């Protein structure tokens, strides 16, 4: 039934139960988070242990077992044995060192209660961003993206309250995705911030003349390198892809498609001139010297059309000595058995 | 019209059954072939009682 | 295992606390719960189906009229697969083909104007979810997210 | 386009059914181009609506769960469906193929309970606890006290 | 379009009158040479030209598109022979690689 409301109230249902305070336990998580990159930064150095290894081992031991490591990203590490395996050493390190493990693994598990405790905080900032073209969930779920994008970079000890932070961040989320999702036809960002210009400048232009703008008016006005041709071109892109499949014409039942025709694919006709071509061509390739014919009948032929690196052995001069001297017998061999003439194509 | 007809009538309900279970209906001869192979060919009649 | 995931005597979780030797266990073990298609993918993966058939064959000629028809109305589907069929496992999906290109072209019209069966749009949208999906577990993994996600996703498979 | 390359390495019949490097493309004309196939490997699996939404759910049959209500209840959600071993109790034991909710299987795996109360003022409840709390048991419906009567309503430790 | 004239629609019903004929053949020239099959008209054309009983029809694409369009849909629809040993209507093009 309907989703939208059911994650609006997954979320409230953990976040009205789970709010942070506006202070304290967000700055008591964030001691966590960062005392947990910099300590699996030690763990790295005593271990000459990946990084990447500390933190995705830590992060099982918390959020799943063996299950979400196989379906997700392939075996390439052991879901059994290479995960408790590396949790041994953990464990095995020394007082000294082992230390650093409870504060990993106590440094996750914050970054965990960090993130949920303003899933909402990214679901008002949505709220604005919306009609763009996607789903209220999608720019939801974009949002998330950058909030804990804004986990990993803010730094408790300046002073500077969280929910701000993550503001910043979480905007620069959605936009990206917006951007580069929101079409089926790929833009790029610079092209865009350049669309909305264009489709601005149309209204201010809309606002004084009267008549809808001339590639002129909105040319001048937006600015330096704009002439007339680019505004026009600017907007057939601007434009969206028509549905191959719409009502056409005395709309009922007649599908547009249906009136849109082939060319790869060659018609009768065509599939016979080949035909013809073929055979009358390879007919008039043996009455020829093949030591030169075959090379120019497979370069255009065969391969691809250079004169120079044609011939394998012999030198140049005697390429087109052979070539023009061929190609024109076998013009006139043909002016007599006319089977080219009337062009095939 | 018989022709059309007798394709109305050309299914049967189960009731007695040996390979699949008994309210299926199918089609009538589909059964001229079974009950015809489970008391001639191979014995042990299997009397697959059906309905028209 | 500290703060988190670890298996005791028969309770769930451990907490750790290096002031005092204070070592907090609560205790519910692995209780295997989860959903989406992934529940009823092993599900469907062990129900062993000679026994469900022979499991209603003796469910259905005994019983009353009433949980016996039931037990029919279930074992046609099963004796489905159980004939000359395919098993169960199939009907989930971890592989959604793609139909072929030049049957759901991309053509260019009037100028600009280009065309496009809306089964690329629907497909994108697929695309683009199933990937924010992995990327999203790998930072890291909120549950709630995890799902959201999870159920967008599996909106847009169908 | 026709027996031509993709980048141009190769453009004849001659060179029929082998590949490129560079680029990789077998090849006849375009018309192969329609009839190919490919996929999208999931991250989490999704069924076959087809299954889920026809009178006989084929999965809601074969597998004996509310043939129409129990899915759209742990699929499109998060309402677990207790996949094998299950321990501790509910009030029962293990519920093999039964279900529960976030509230309950949140009140199973993270133990049980997780009460919340922060004191008021700066100096009232701040002598009713932090006496009777590290280390010291407190029975459940303890009362505090202080400011407002805060009342712990739940067992072990503080 | 513009010049060539659009062709005739085959209708059910005309199909039936054909059906109900021995008008066999006939019947599969409409639903595949005179419109279906890309390899069929193309053979078929040159085939009289030359002067030839046309290329025996291949298959159409309507179905071809069924089975893609079909398998779009995580349903296998695979075609079989006198034992249960698969065929390959889309001749050879699917064949990974
Ligand atoms: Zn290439």
């Amino acid at each position: 039934k309907i989703s939208t409301s059911d994650p609006v109230r997954q979320y409230l249902h953990e976040i009205g139960q789970v709010p942070l305070l506006t202070l304290e336990e967000e700055v008591e998580l964030a001691r966590k988070v960062e005392e947990g990159m910099e300590a699996i930064k030690k763990l790295s150095e005593i271990t000459g242990l990946d990084p990447d290894l500390i933190r995705e081992v830590v992060r099982a031991k918390i959020l799943g077992s063996a299950r979400v490591r196989h379906i997700p990203g392939l075996k390439e590490t052991l879901d059994p044995k290479t995960v408790e395996e590396i949790d041994q050493k953990l464990k095995s390190l020394p007082k000294e060192h082992k230390r650093y493990l409870h504060i990993a693994r106590e440094g996750e598990a914050a970054r965990q209660h960090l993130i949920e405790a303003n899933l909402r905080l990214v679901v008002s900032i949505a709220k604005k961003y919306t009609g763009r073209g996607l789903s209220f969930l999608d720019l939801i779920q974009e949002g998330n993206q950058g909030l804990i994008r804004a986990v990993e970079k803010f730094e408790y000890k300046r002073r500077f309250k969280f929910s701000t932070y993550a503001t910043w961040w979480i905007r620069q989320a959605i936009n990206r995705a917006i951007a580069d999702q929101a079409r089926t036809i790929r833009i790029p960002v610079h092209m865009v911030e350049t669309i909305n210009k264009l489709s601005r400048t149309a209204r201010q232009l809309q606002q004084e003349l009267g008549r809808e703008p001339t590639y002129e008016e909105i040319a001048e006005a937006m600015g330096p390198g704009w002439d007339a041709k680019r505004v026009e071109e600017t907007l057939k892109i601007a434009q969206e892809p028509v549905s191959l499949e719409t009502p056409i014409g005395d709309e009922k039942d007649s599908f547009y498609g249906d009136f849109i025709p082939d060319e790869h694919l060659p018609s009768p006709v065509d599939a016979a001139t080949q035909s013809l071509l073929s055979e009358e061509l390879e007919k008039a390739l043996s009455k020829l010297s093949e030591r030169e014919a075959m090379v120019l009948k497979l370069r255009k032929g065969l391969i691809d059309g250079e004169e120079v690196g044609a011939f394998f052995g012999v030198t140049r001069e005697r390429i087109r000595q052979i070539e023009n001297k061929a190609l024109r017998k076998l013009k006139y061999h043909e002016s007599r058995t006319r089977k080219l003439r009337d062009f095939l194509d | 019209i018989e022709i059309v007809v007798r394709q109305m009538m050309k299914y049967v309900e189960v009731t007695d059954p040996g390979d699949s279970r008994l309210l299926e209906g199918q089609v009538l001869e589909k059964w001229d072939v079974e009950a015809l192979n489970e008391r001639l060919i191979a014995e042990g009649k299997t009397p697959v009682a059906w309905k028209p | 295992a500290d703060g988190g995931k670890v298996k005791s005597d028969v309770y769930g979780r451990v907490e750790v606390d290096l002031v005092r030797n204070v070592v907090r266990v609560v205790e519910s073990y692995d209780i295997d719960a989860r959903m989406g298609a992934e529940a009823i993918q092993q599900l469907l993966k062990e129900l062993d189906l000679e026994a469900l058939e022979k499991e209603l064959l003796e469910e259905m000629k005994h019983p009353s009229r009433a949980r016996r028809a039931k037990a029919r109305k279930r074992l046609e589907v099963v004796r489905a697969f159980l004939d000359s069929g395919n098993r169960p496992e199939w009907m989930i999906l971890e592989a959604v083909p793609v139909l072929p290109p030049d049957l759901r072209p991309m053509v260019q019209v009037d100028g600009g104007r280009f065309a496009t069966s809306d089964l690329n749009d629907l497909y994108r949208r697929l695309i683009n979810r199933n990937n924010r999906l992995k990327k999203l577990l790998a930072q890291g993994a909120p549950e709630i997210i995890i799902r959201n996600e999870k159920r967008m996703l599996q909106e847009a498979v169908d | 386009k026709d027996y031509e390359c993709a980048c141009g390495k190769y453009k004849r019949q001659r060179f029929e059914g082998k590949v490129c490097e560079r680029c990789g493309v077998e090849v006849t004309k375009s018309i192969v181009r329609r009839y190919r196939m490919g996929h999208i490997e999931l991250a989490t699996p999704a069924a076959h609506i087809w299954f889920v939404k026809d009178v006989p759910s084929k999965i809601g049959t074969l597998l004996d769960l509310s043939a129409t209500e129990l899915e759209q209840v742990l699929y499109f959600s998060k309402y677990i469906v207790l996949d094998p071993k299950g321990a501790i109790l509910n009030g029962v034991p293990v519920e093999k193929r039964q279900l529960l909710t976030d509230e309950e299987y949140r009140e199973l795996r993270y133990g049980k309970q997780e009460t919340y109360p922060l004191p008021p003022g700066v100096d009232a409840l701040v002598k009713d606890g932090e006496e009777v709390v590290k280390g010291q048991e407190l029975a459940p419906g303890v009362v505090s006290r202080l400011d407002g009567v805060a009342l712990y309503r739940f067992p072990r430790r503080v | 379009g513009k010049a060539q004239f659009g062709g005739q629609r085959f209708g059910e019903m005309e199909v039936w009158a054909l059906e109900a004929y021995g008008a066999a053949h006939t019947l599969q020239e409409m639903l595949t040479l005179k419109s279906d099959d890309i390899e069929g008209r193309n053979a078929a054309y040159e085939a009289i030209i030359k002067g030839e009983d046309v290329p025996e029809p291949s298959v159409p694409e309507s179905f071809r598109v069924l089975v893609k369009e079909l398998q779009a849909l995580a349903l296998d629809v695979q075609t079989l022979d006198e034992k249960d040993n698969p065929v390959d209507i889309f001749e050879g093009l699917a064949s990974k690689r």
